[PDB]
């Protein structure tokens, strides 16, 4: 690790600076360095880690989608052959994406998840594990595609089981987990009815618990509830 | 795309 | 060069794909590879090269500005010392920026400029040389700051001299060169009156030549003319 | 910022 000589606190400080500068590759490298110090992450630090890699992989996913669409049109009936270049470059971006996902999954396996005992940390990391297997699934086509999908499902399911036992229905981590697992069902698992059922039940159970919240917690929960409703509107 | 967080 | 084994035409194709995917670091690497094939660049290729590196260095400049502003506030009367980290990270981004500028200047010196005989190519490359010395000047503070500034000025001046002799006043390369040299005067050379004079004279001479243009050329020239007016409005 | 191209 090229960050091995930097103080943990300095890595966290620089991750925050990188975020303000919109330098998300740097942010991710700083937070990888912080994880590799071996100490558990606080709530703020977990979110710095997630923000960093979500932005990096989000750019890669967007690029991959553009290139995949160009590749598919180049392979339609009537196209002018334009050589191996589109496939090659889509493959290049795909391999870089897979590398980022493998890096994140490696941090979770070594050793963030096994040391995460509190619900807010363990559910957070298992959601991340589901998310990054889901991104691997988005580009998978080989002997392991079903196994990648089942790895995403298994992580999400363990997270769901803990979240339902240990957090209120308005907890934003619980809500975001359900949002994303619902999308997994719709987009990855070809289970739109499960996707819709999960989003609706999550929304309704959260609605009924809003009365317990402060104004600040209310704002956090209703924000994600609106995303659940947005997806339901898209799907029905 | 559908929303994820 | 890691692009040495790829065909020139494939590098150009992939640069165009990278642009569509908003993968500008890749775009720049592909176009650096194409330049290093040793052949002159066509008009389209010159613009792919410029678009690629302008986007890369533009992100670096924006990050540097954010970090420099944080650094200056941390060094105001009353601040809470927060260690070397802001300076270190600003320096990191600065060194990466300087590296990109040095790479571009190296491509221009080896050997794009010396082989550029036509006005449209030679003025384009000399404008680029002025631009990338200007970006180096934006972050310079040492024994060489004046020399960096004079390198920018000298490149812009040679470009201006050729453009006035060899291109019409509405030529978009001539207009963009004047726009940027005007900004050089205002922001770098502490010569706001020169900046304003150049922008105004360029605008007026272009206005008087618009009658010679087709509808498509008119649209290209009036676009940059509007940027000249925008800057004049900012400055007066 | 002023405009450049
Ligand atoms: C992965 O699962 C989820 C991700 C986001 C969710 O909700 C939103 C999008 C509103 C959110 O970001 N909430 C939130 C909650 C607590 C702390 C932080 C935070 C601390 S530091 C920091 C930074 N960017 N520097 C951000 C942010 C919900 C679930
Ligand atoms: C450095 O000096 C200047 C830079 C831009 C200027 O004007 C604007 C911004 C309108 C412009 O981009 N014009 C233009 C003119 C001719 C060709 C191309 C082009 C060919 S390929 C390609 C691509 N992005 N793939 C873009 C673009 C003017 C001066």
């Amino acid at each position: 690790g090229a960050m091995g000589s930097m103080e943990r606190a300095s890595l966290i400080q620089k991750a925050k600076l990188a975020e303000q500068a919109e330098r998300y590759e740097d942010m991710a490298a700083f937070m990888k360095g912080a994880v590799e110090k071996g100490e558990e992450l606080s709530c703020e630090e977990r979110n710095l880690l997630s923000v960093a890699y979500k932005n990096v992989v989000g750019g890669q996913r967007a690029a991959w989608r553009v290139l995949s669409s160009i590749e598919q049109k180049s392979n339609e009936e009537g196209s002018e052959e334009k050589g191996p270049e589109v496939r090659e470059y889509r493959e290049k971006v795909e391999t870089e994406l897979q590398g980022v996902c493998d890096t994140v999954l490696g941090l979770l396996d070594s050793h963030l998840i096994k040391e995460a005992g509190d619900a807010e940390s363990r559910v957070f990391y298992l959601k991340m594990k589901g998310d990054y297997y889901r991104y691997l699934a988005e580009v998978a086509t080989g002997d392991d595609k079903k196994r990648i999908i089942d790895s995403a499902r298994s992580a999400y399911q363990e997270a769901m089981d803990i979240s339902k036992k240990e957090m209120p229905p308005t907890n934003p981590i619980r809500l975001g987990l359900a949002l994303n697992f619902s999308v997994f069902h719709y987009e990855i698992a070809n289970s739109p009815e499960e996707a819709i059922s999960l989003a609706k039940t999550t929304f309704d159970e959260a609605m009924a618990d809003l009365h317990t919240l402060s104004e600040d917690s209310y704002k956090d929960s209703t924000l994600i509830m609106q995303l659940l409703r947005d997806n339901l509107t898209l799907w029905t | 795309f559908p929303a994820t967080v």
